[PDB]
């Protein structure tokens, strides 16, 4: 688990931390639906 | 390598520094330097850890079998003092029959490895020193470089294909293609290096079509 | 993150964990530069003297008699099938000593301990009187050949270094079997065996003479003539 608020210094980071290493991720403040959440919300998976 | 130590002592460091100094010429590269060292380690470690083993089961084997004489000396002599003051005796000799030729074959080897582990670190040297250098020259480069560093240790015994493989692998090896000469058989040796790539050259195929045989097994 | 990722070209692509990687190559010059060299052990199949010698001392065989050469294969793979399974069942050893280290006496584990080791002892006697009942059964019936092979491996030597004086004199070594095969093929030689190696022999110098001066230029015929004769008989002239 990683916990983080929404108006945060560090938000990209360790969003990206969250998707790469397999986190459960909870978002305290969130003042709606960010606009770079839009992809990872729906799915948006090209294969390697 | 008194940084690859702690992470006789003297004795195998200025030998190192000769060895190195002796094949200079025929080029020697830091990064051979560096490939020999890693691979003294490897193989310094996984046959402590295999020669360990051995020692634990034939000690286990000896513990066992004293320990089943000692209790089949004196049960069938309680059974006939429990009949003088008032049925495994067939089945003992039988198993006797056999561990008279068991306990006979598994003796010895207790002391023999015993007495092979002091003798490991120069084997190893050996061992290293052909992969990480020799897989180019012509075979009597071979003869004459095992020849010198064999004296150079003063064990003028004691081979190196014994050492480090079995009868068993060399004639399942045999069994699919692989040339029976001694120099097909040390450079199929030589590919047990996963350091670096090997590097094949090979005029007729059949050195490959062994190798693209006995990797059936993995993708 | 947890992983790595390696250059190919322009692509950034996963190293996974598993990868194992060979190369073979057809020809010992070409190519490395000095620089790919130190990172790369080199590995060359060659054919040498003791290895041809025994080749060709198996071509003789199989072509002297195939019934000597069944046998001698028949024999060598029972005699290996035996030593993997002895192997095998001595590999028991370990469990009928230490399976459990209990009860040992009481089970009937000592009781199959017991004709596993009948299993091995029986075996052993076994390859011991084929292992002699093979030895003088094979070396008379495939020692003779061998003085054939010996000099047929000293000619491919000798032919061998006559490209270091003119290019173009590089000679294949599926020919020279060919060759080998040639020998055979067209002798049909009904006498004593021992009176047949020196006739094979006899008939094989006169074959690898006339293929090589087919190829040889006219000024080199008797430097070819020279380091042949010096090459097959070292010992009409003395030292010095």
């Amino acid at each position: 688990l990683e916990v983080i608020n929404q108006q945060d210094s560090n938000f990209i980071t360790a969003l990206e931390l969250a998707v790469r290493f397999g986190k459960t991720l909870i978002i305290q403040e969130m003042d709606g639906v960010e606009p770079v959440l839009y992809p990872l919300l729906r799915r948006d998976l090209v294969a390697q | 390598p008194e940084m690859l130590f702690s992470e006789v002592d003297p004795d195998f460091l200025k030998s190192f520094l000769l060895i190195h100094e002796s094949c200079k010429a025929y080029g020697a590269t830091p990064s051979q330097y560096m490939t020999f060292l890693h691979v003294y380690s490897a193989i310094s470690s996984s046959k402590k850890k295999e020669l360990l083993k051995r020692q634990s089961h034939l000690q286990a084997g000896v513990s066992k079998l004293n320990e089943a004489k000692a209790l089949v000396d004196e049960l069938n002599r309680k059974a006939g003092e429990q009949s003088v003051l008032l049925e495994t005796i067939k089945a003992a000799e039988v198993l006797i029959n056999q561990l008279d030729r068991e306990h006979k074959r598994w003796n010895a080897q207790v002391v023999e490895i015993t007495e092979e582990l002091a003798t490991l670190p120069k084997r190893a040297q050996l061992a290293a020193a052909f992969i990480t250098y020799l897989s180019a020259a012509p075979e009597s480069l071979r003869k004459t470089c095992l020849e010198e560093w064999t004296k150079s240790a003063g064990l003028e015994k004691f081979d190196l294909r014994r050492f480090l493989c079995t009868e068993s692998e060399q004639l399942i090896w045999k069994s699919e293609g692989l040339p029976s000469d001694d120099l097909s058989i040390e450079n199929a040796l030589v590919i047990l290096q996963s350091r670096v790539c090997p590097f094949l050259i090979d005029p007729s195929s059949q050195a490959t079509e062994w190798l693209k045989t006995h990797l059936k097994d993995s993708r | 993150g947890p992983r790595y990722v390696v250059q190919i070209g322009d692509k950034i692509i996963d190293y996974n964990e598993e990868f194992r990687l060979f190369l073979s190559t057809r020809n010992p010059n070409p190519f490395i530069p000095p620089d790919a060299a130190s990172i790369v052990t080199e590995v060359n199949f060659t054919t040498t003297r003791s290895g041809l010698r025994g080749q060709l001392l198996a071509l003789t065989i199989q072509h002297e008699k195939p019934d000597l050469e069944e046998q001698k294969t028949k024999l060598l793979q029972q005699e290996e099938d035996k030593k993997i399974q002895l192997a095998k069942l001595e590999e028991s050893l370990l469990e009928t000593l230490a399976t459990s280290q209990g009860n040992i006496l009481e089970n009937k584990d000592l009781i199959e301990s017991l004709n596993q080791t009948k299993a091995s002892s029986a075996l052993i006697q076994e390859s011991l009187k084929e292992s002699y009942k093979l030895q003088i059964s094979l070396d008379q019936e495939r020692d003779a050949y061998l003085p054939l092979a010996e000099s047929a491996s000293k000619m491919y030597f000798i032919i061998s270094d006559l490209s270091k004086i003119n290019n173009m004199y590089r000679f294949s070594l599926a020919a020279f079997l060919r060759l080998f095969q040639r020998a055979l093929q067209n002798k049909q030689d009904s006498e004593n065996t021992e009176q047949r190696i020196q006739s094979l022999i006899s008939s094989l110098q006169h074959m690898v003479y006339e293929y090589i001066c087919r190829c040889l230029f006219k000024a080199d015929q008797l430097m070819f003539a020279l380091h042949f004769v010096r090459g097959m008989h070292p010992e009409l002239f003395q030292e010095n």
